[PDB]
């Protein structure tokens, strides 16, 4: 009761990701686009031994489209109406028309080497919680 | 980055309260919908259980209508009592069609609540300055101080000592109830000369040019950014500054998405996807946005020097005349035929510095405004081929011999740049002579700012030219100043030097009143009549928070705004509605049309206390209890078909309303008039347009040449999307002070490697007028020398670097400005976390 | 009625992160724990899922340790990361076993969180007065401009050119940390003599008396108030402003619930329930409450007139003296027994200013001191009876010949009182004629106010008497203000004429400023300068909320305050403790040690450049980079016993800590002193204890007889439960400002008929001193012609009507004050929903 | 899921409320004491044709002491630490260590007279959700 209870899941391996090269997953669950994505600079929601690896929702919080990752500009951008979001900088959006920076997923690297999401900070598009 | 960690958001019920909601801030108005229901009941999952009728535990696809954000949920009063309220775009608005901005989209959030803490900055009660500091109070005691003091030194002095800053706009902070009331105060009840507007130093209009000329300056539909086959964009960064006009109606046309439109209501004339000429010295998202979505061949970016825009159009229009490329039937049958002679100081000078230009007939103007391809290219900076390219995408005719439709729209870029009255003119000229006014797909039109919502009593008192104000104020004249719904201190020009002067005006009556005992009413207001006899200034705010011009009066009033007030307004396609109160005024706030009768009720019985009768009698006509009651004394009664509106009538059209004026009412539905002009029938005397003869004066503002032969660079100056205005509402949410903590300074990176500047560096930006700061904000697509500063901005006011330089009519060229720039500080930390990346969408 | 509409809190669960932290704000310095956990992590219902270890979907029983009030929660940032923290009451704790006072409870709810949108007001960035208003700029930018500042005027023009306001207490806003850098920055680099304390505008003691007869103001413990046979509580309002003393220690003694404790450790000596003593002109709750507790027979409340106080010790001292009821083997053994004459000018002034009393022995106290029961019945307008059974409440020995066990407790009513030297002495006679120092049951002492943590090095340079500082201000001399963690505007005496000087030399600076270039610093520098030698003043304030004073100040610098860095303080019990950070301070905020130290740096930096060298020398040993660093340096190397003390030797002993001083160090625990003076050898010289001759002589400072006698009413002033200090946390809070927008004033209800006022009446307080503002509440428990105004608040301050009166030590006499009232409004809408009901509990 | 579920609940019919005379109650359940009050002055959460029919919890929200009323007064006064509610004002802390004002039910008069709560505007005592 009184907060959203998340699951922790495995999304996957520190050894599946390569450098600037995004990795589809979901979380919270199957419907819930993002991405893991290796930056190679120490950045906020960074894990890692090298503090670089970040979680983001890929579903663009304005009206809901598919965000593109640009790998020369290291930015998720929006096809819809233009917004540009900073994954080196905790999602923040560069410019756009969300009244949200882009949804962090808050990760975990285990004692192996799997990555664990166990939360999001700020409310996935298309669901009036983030867990359903 | 800014994060809320909100998980989770209550539930719209099936049952909650709808209202009407027209967006408080930019000219687009976008339509919303309130909902409110009591705390603690909410809606469920199932679709029988929320008002959207949708299965809410599955996720939700692209452009869903049953999702809303975190910053369109609040909790707040309404008739005593605690309800959530969620602040939604309305899919059905034909404006919207769904859509918010990133500012319409934080209405709710940008709310007062007590419940979850947003913008306790807001006013809850009157403030007076007394006992060495600001003090709360009754209104009765505030208002008996405002009446008093301003009703000796009229009495004294005259009215012109009376100095007046007002709104005159639509929507939140504006309306045509709160025009109405306080016109009626200063221009019914009183005849205040010495009043100015919330943008400009002077009681004029933006757009002379254009009205003078017979054409009002909101003639089309937003239709008709769907349906031509160019549009001119002058001096608009539409993306940022109109962005739903810009999305919801510009796009489809560039996109292609209206040829299935076009064909329906223009058959029988060939259709190619729009294309799009940008004037604008920087490049834009706008400009970036348009390539995107048009294809770079269908975009033509005139990356014109600043304040050129003249010489540009001189050239266009003299190519098209020239070639023949002109509705020559409205010509002859809709414009001005009579010769008529230039006056004796043309071309420098017009008949009086009431007329910057000349009006007159077709073949006089072009021959006034006689300018080649050569001349403009030198002087704009442009290549010879992008200006005939220009007045081909403008002028030359179709396939078949067809006029081509090209709908025209300006913003601030040319309303606040050079030589204001003959650019306008100039351009109104191109529309005229393609015949693009009062047709589909055509238009001359402000882009707009905020929202309309102006009706009051004639204001020919004023004169033209009306009494520059701030030069008045500055100068040492006035007595008192009612300052209502704006604030200087960040958004007039010269503001530096107002700032140094008023603060130290003001502090006299503030040492005056901290030094009179109050208790004894008569006592402190003939102490601050003396202070004000050796030229100080006795100022009162009418505001909804602590401004910054307010840290210099010695009155704060707390004013209702949008919202927790019925409120009515029209956007930039004349399109009225009613915003419905969804929520209570926060403390004792009360709209200002109210305000302003509550003041005149006290001048009333003050005035009939010293014995002054028949000045007391001048106050009457304001026993106003709500809103709709000056409504009803103002638009009902005095706009062009306002008898036929009503706010049960408006309330019943929603948020798609009805385009002014009203011409009728048949079966629930207020009849409208969807464009301007369609008759050919325009605003003058005997009905027919009139051309411009403007010829090309250099930069014509005082000061403005030398400015910029003596500074480094251009400061050019304007909106950022997240901003609001002067930040205002924004300085108390993070989501924006996250973003920009301080204004950002857009810098090629290349003139910040030769200044020794980094990203986020604090620069001081000076020149001869005053100084400010800026975060240098590296911007690989600006150009060397220019450089872009958020404008209005509490953290570094640009305002301060803009010269006294005004047209004839008194119009302030903010746009042109040139200073220098030097570093403050190497950058601070509270903006080590800030992007510093490219605002361009990449494909 | 406020309400927060929280139906449910997150749940602590088991694996939380604990913290010890103490109250941040009044004397008793209650135990609480700090928990925080990752937000989006949380607790369950069952105990296992827990940090109680409890059934939690059960209802609680009353007096629960497993739950908590919605202000005990909030959202905070720790290490970059939001997380949920819960402050809470600590049930081991032997100062308030679980008790949280309405203050202390809410310490969460008045944390700085983005999340929750609690304390925006929260400074976050230095700010620096530049472009015509306060804008925001780095450190490294503050930092240069106070320092260049500094360092001219005091080369210029000597360090007495330097003025300083500073805290000088414990818990929040000081402590030991933060009162060490201070005082080395102004005392060990610096000899700064124009110097003023948070409460009294000289660098004295509020309590000289005392300590120049040997005896330190806490000299007891805590649980002495639970063994006393009477407690003499002058000049306190202890069940509002010690609350949890009161609650948690006297009330037991009161109920009779100690006298199993009082059998045990002292048998063999009779023993019935508490009786209290209670001096105040006003009943109070706390009188209220004892004779609810312990029954009216137990109660004597002497509501003696304002300021007689020390006629009714004499009078005490006289009797007791004269009926033997003394332990005369501690007289003669631990008191003065060398004659002494009285100094020329006794009794009406003492030998110099330094020395307002005469120290002496018993006999001689007795016979200068001496006065009947008659003449103090006169002076007081007490009758005869009740002087005379408070005599043999004090002094009457039990039964068997046994001494009575008195506990004499004096705060502000006392301190602020009239004749402060004299009155404290006159106490501390009783307390030494009775034996009632060092002893189980006894000791003569202040229930303080905040909590204390005083370390700096010596101060033999600022004088005695110190100079009146304020006065300095008010005549127009010095050039820099350094304001840390305390606000004039809203708690300085004689604070209406305070403001408009401090304003108008302020403004100088400020007109100078904006008329200045700022990217040339020079320029700038050499501007203020100019305007300070003109008698302006260059102002800077340390801070953590935007303060009134700071509205004439030029550079603000933000201060990190108790919970987001480390911080220990001692309580009224000298019980010492760690509060162990637990969030991050806001925004660049940083703490006040720190920014001494800083500001040392730069002063360090900036004389090299200037080419002295020498002074910048003086500037060394400042290498700190975390509060634990001044700790080590301040109270470790200087404190008695301080080598016995650590930050992780503190944390292992818990919210219990230790009572200083240390005297060593066994087996994880720190060694400490239960009671001072148990073996007889008091601080002085020769370690004896001396009596002091203080005959009254009237109200003894400047004025006071003739406000008294040329004004209609006592404005007797003080605290209110709910509001902590001058409400610059309050003041954010809905909570605590839903109950009283404007301070009340309590008036008897027929002094409000005389008058023509109602409740909630807006009245002004004035006198020759001036004038200020209050909600008229009617208090039946008030006698005629005495008024209570609630102090130091922001929307009606009171100390504008206090006199420029203080001393001969300048000690501030705040609490006799008279004055007219006059109504200024009839009761604003913003109070139509206070409750003005009486404040005492029925039952 | 989340906003708390309050339950709809009967407590008493108007007819059975005297001027000046609380009625005992219990709501959410069974395990929450509480008052109806009738004051016969119009106040702040008050029902009923007069608007004078208020509920509280009877638990005082420092320590959990149970209150009691005097009539003379209208206040509610608690032996714990000296804390005194008024009533006529939404419970309103005339003096007291709460930090809270006394919780106010939100109630609602049916057709027929019964009087129901459906809520509860400040957290009771000894209970971390309203509801259990
Ligand atoms: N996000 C946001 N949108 C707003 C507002 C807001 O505060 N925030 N405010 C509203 C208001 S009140 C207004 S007035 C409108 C303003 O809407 P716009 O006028 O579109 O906005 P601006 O940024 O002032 O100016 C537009 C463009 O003028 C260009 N410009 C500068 N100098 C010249 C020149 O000499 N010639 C030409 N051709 N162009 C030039 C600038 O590069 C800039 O791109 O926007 C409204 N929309
Ligand atoms: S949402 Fe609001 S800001 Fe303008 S673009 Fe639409 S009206
Ligand atoms: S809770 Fe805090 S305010 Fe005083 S009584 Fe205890 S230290
Ligand atoms: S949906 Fe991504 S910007 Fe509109
Ligand atoms: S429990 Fe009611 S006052 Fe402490
Ligand atoms: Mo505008
Ligand atoms: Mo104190
Ligand atoms: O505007
Ligand atoms: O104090």
């Amino acid at each position: 009761a009184a907060g959203v209870e998340y699951p922790a899941n495995r999304l996957a391996n520190i050894s599946e990701l390569t450098l600037n090269e995004p990795l589809d997953v979901a979380y919270p669950d199957e419907d819930a686009a993002g991405v893991l994505l290796k930056l190679g600079t120490r950045v906020e929601g960074g894990v890692g031994p090298d503090g670089d690896i970040v979680g983001f929702s890929t579903i663009c919080p304005h009206k809901g489209f598919p965000l593109s990752y640009s790998a020369d500009n290291k930015t998720f951008n929006c096809p819809g109406h233009f917004s540009v979001f900073d994954p080196e900088k905790g999602g923040q959006q560069v410019w756009g028309q969300a009244t949200q920076n882009l949804p962090q997923y808050v990760l975990r690297v285990a004692d192996n080497g799997d990555i664990f999401a166990e939360g999001v900070d700020e409310l996935i598009y298309g669901r009036l919680s983030n867990v359903l | 980055a800014f994060k809320r960690h909100i998980d989770r958001l209550p539930i719209i019920p099936a049952d909650a309260k709808k209202h009407n909601v027209t967006c408080h801030f930019c000219i687009v108005g976008c339509g919303y919908h309130a909902y409110t229901w009591p705390i603690n009941k909410q809606g469920g999952t199932d679709p029988q259980n929320n008002i959207f009728g949708v299965d809410l535990s599955e996720q939700q696809q692209a452009e869903s209508d049953a999702w809303y954000s975190p910053s369109m949920y609040n909790v707040v009063k309404q008739d005593g009592r605690d309800v959530h309220v969620v602040i939604k775009p309305d899919h059905e608005c034909v404006v919207n069609s769904g859509l918010g901005s990133v500012r319409g989209a934080r209405m709710a959030e940008t709310s007062f609540s007590e419940a979850r803490n947003t913008q306790q900055q807001r006013l809850t009660d009157p403030l007076v300055w007394r006992y060495g500091q600001m003090q709360p109070t009754s209104w009765d005691d505030a208002l008996d101080l405002v009446a008093r003091v301003t009703a000796k030194i009229v009495k004294e002095k005259g009215e012109d000592a009376l100095i007046v800053s007002a709104f005159d706009h639509g929507g939140a902070g504006g309306g045509y109830e709160n025009t109405w009331g306080t016109g009626k105060l200063y221009f019914e009840a009183m005849k205040v000369k010495n009043i100015r507007i919330h943008n400009r130093p002077a009681y004029n209009s933006e757009v002379h040019g254009t009205r003078d000329m017979g054409v009002g300056e909101l003639n089309n539909c937003y239709e008709d950014a769907e349906l031509a086959d160019t549009i001119v964009a002058v001096g608009t960064n539409a993306l940022e500054t109109q962005t739903n006009y810009f999305l919801n109606h510009w796009i489809p046309n560039l996109r292609g998405e209206s040829l299935g439109k076009k064909k329906e209501l223009m058959p029988e004339e060939p259709h190619e996807a729009g294309r799009i000429i940008i004037v604008d010295p920087r490049r834009t998202v706008t400009v970036n946005a348009c390539e995107q979505t048009a294809g770079a061949d269908n975009v033509l970016h005139l990356a014109i020097n600043s304040g050129t825009d003249l010489a540009l159009f001189n050239a266009l229009f003299t190519y098209i005349a020239d070639k023949g490329w002109v509705d020559r039937d409205f010509i002859d049958k809709s414009t001005l035929r009579e010769g008529t002679a230039r006056p004796p100081l043309y071309p420098a000078r017009g008949v009086s510095e009431a007329n910057p230009g000349h009006l007159s007939s077709f073949e006089d103007a072009v021959e006034g405004c006689r300018m080649s391809i050569e001349e403009a290219a030198e002087i704009t900076g442009l290549d010879a081929a992008q200006i005939i390219k220009a007045a081909e995408w403008i002028g030359m005719p179709k396939e078949g011999g067809k006029r081509r439709r090209v709908m025209f729209g300006y913003e601030k870029g040319l309303i606040w740049g050079n030589d204001n009255y003959r650019t306008n003119g100039a351009l109104v000229n191109l529309a005229l002579a393609t015949g693009n006014i009062g047709r589909p797909g055509g238009g001359v039109v402000r882009l707009g700012g905020h929202q309309e919502g102006y009706v009051r009593p004639s204001d020919a008192h004023v004169g033209r030219p009306a009494a520059y104000v701030d030069q008045l104020l500055i100068g040492g004249q006035g007595g008192v100043h009612h300052i209502w719904g704006c604030d200087h201190y960040k958004t007039t020009l010269n503001a530096h030097e107002f700032k140094r002067v008023y603060k130290k005006r003001t502090d006299m009556v503030k040492d005056a009143m901290s030094a009179a005992p109050y208790g004894d009413r008569e006592a402190m207001v003939n102490a601050i009549v003396d202070a004000i006899n050796q030229g100080g200034l006795f100022a009162v705010n009418v505001d909804i928070i602590p401004t910054k011009i307010g840290e210099a009066c010695h009155v704060i009033l707390p004013a209702a705004t949008s919202g927790e007030m019925n409120l009515t307004s029209m956007n930039g396609e004349r399109r009225m509605r009613l915003t419905e109160r969804y929520m209570d005024p926060p403390g004792q706030s009360m709209p200002d049309c109210l305000i302003a009768a509550r003041l005149a009720n006290t001048m009333e019985r003050v005035l009939t206390e010293m014995g002054d009768v028949g000045y007391a009698a001048q106050f009457k006509g304001f026993d106003w209890q709500t809103e709709e009651d000056a409504f009803m004394d103002g638009y009902n009664k005095n706009a062009h078909g306002g008898e036929f509106v009503t706010y049960e009538r408006l309330s019943a059209m929603g948020t798609n309303g009805f385009q002014e004026p009203a011409t009728g009412f048949t079966d629930g539905k207020i009849e409208g008039t969807q464009r301007l002009y369609t008759d050919g029938v325009f605003s003058t005397d005997d009905g027919k347009a009139r051309f411009m003869d403007a010829p090309w004066r250099g930069l014509q503002a005082p000061g403005k040449q030398q400015q910029k032969d003596s500074h480094k660079y251009l400061i050019n100056n304007g909106r950022a999307n997240v901003v609001w205005q002067s930040a205002y509402l924004d300085q108390e949410n993070d989501f924006v002070m996250d973003r920009f903590p301080y204004p950002f300074i857009e810098m090629n990176p290349e003139d910040m490697a030769e200044a020794g500047l980094k990203e986020g560096d604090l620069v001081e930006i000076y020149n001869d007028a005053g100084a400010t700061q800026a975060m240098a904000y590296p911007t690989p697509t600006a150009r060397r020398g220019e450089t872009f500063m958020l404008f209005g901005f509490p953290t570094g006011v640009q305002g301060n670097v803009t010269s006294a330089g005004t047209n004839e009519l008194i119009i302030p060229n903010y746009k042109q400005t040139w200073g220098n720039i030097r570093k403050i500080s190497d950058a601070p930390r509270n903006v080590a976390h800030l992007s510093f990346k490219s605002k361009e969408y990449q494909s």
